[PDB]
């Protein structure tokens, strides 16, 4: 059934599990900078542990 | 004190470095998401721009000699008793050399 074909199309993969890691953590709506100082640390912290 | 230029010095190239790796990781995470062209935050920037002038400062004090211009200040304490003998010329007869002969 895979002779006959009409209409194709192409589609990504969804993510990555590190990628998507990053995303969430990077992704902030409303902070000061120690917020963001201390989520910069947790971070690194998460990298140095891996 | 200068070993605590030094220090601060490498301290602030650490912090330099690290403000590298966190603003390679937000153009890492950047290059994930489609559009969204915003710039990095402010924050690491300004930690960036202190590293930048704190080892920008002991790096101007590690080396700071600053001669005198005038060379007759270095011959100035410099008295004529040293400078009548010289490394040339030397006779070796002397009274002190029969009075150490024997010890």
């Amino acid at each position: 059934s895979l002779a006959e074909v009409v209409c194709l199309e192409m589609v990504d993969l969804p993510l990555t599990g590190a990628q998507a890691e990053l995303e969430g953590e990077f992704g902030k709506k409303a902070d000061g900078l120690l917020g963001m100082f201390l989520k910069r640390l947790s971070s690194q912290l998460i990298l140095l542990q891996a | 004190a200068p070993s605590l230029w030094k220090g601060l010095v490498g301290i602030g190239l650490f912090a330099l470095a690290h403000a590298a790796f966190s603003a390679a990781q937000h153009r890492s995470y950047m290059r994930l998401t489609e559009k969204e062209d915003e710039s990095l935050p402010i924050d690491i920037v300004l930690q960036t721009l202190l590293a930048f002038a704190v080892t920008c400062y002991g790096i101007v004090h590690i080396a700071g000699e600053f001669k005198d211009m005038d060379a007759t200040s270095e011959l100035k304490n410099k008295t004529f008793d040293t400078l009548r003998n010289h490394p040339s010329f030397y006779v070796f007869n002397h009274r002190g050399r029969v009075l150490f002969r024997p010890s």
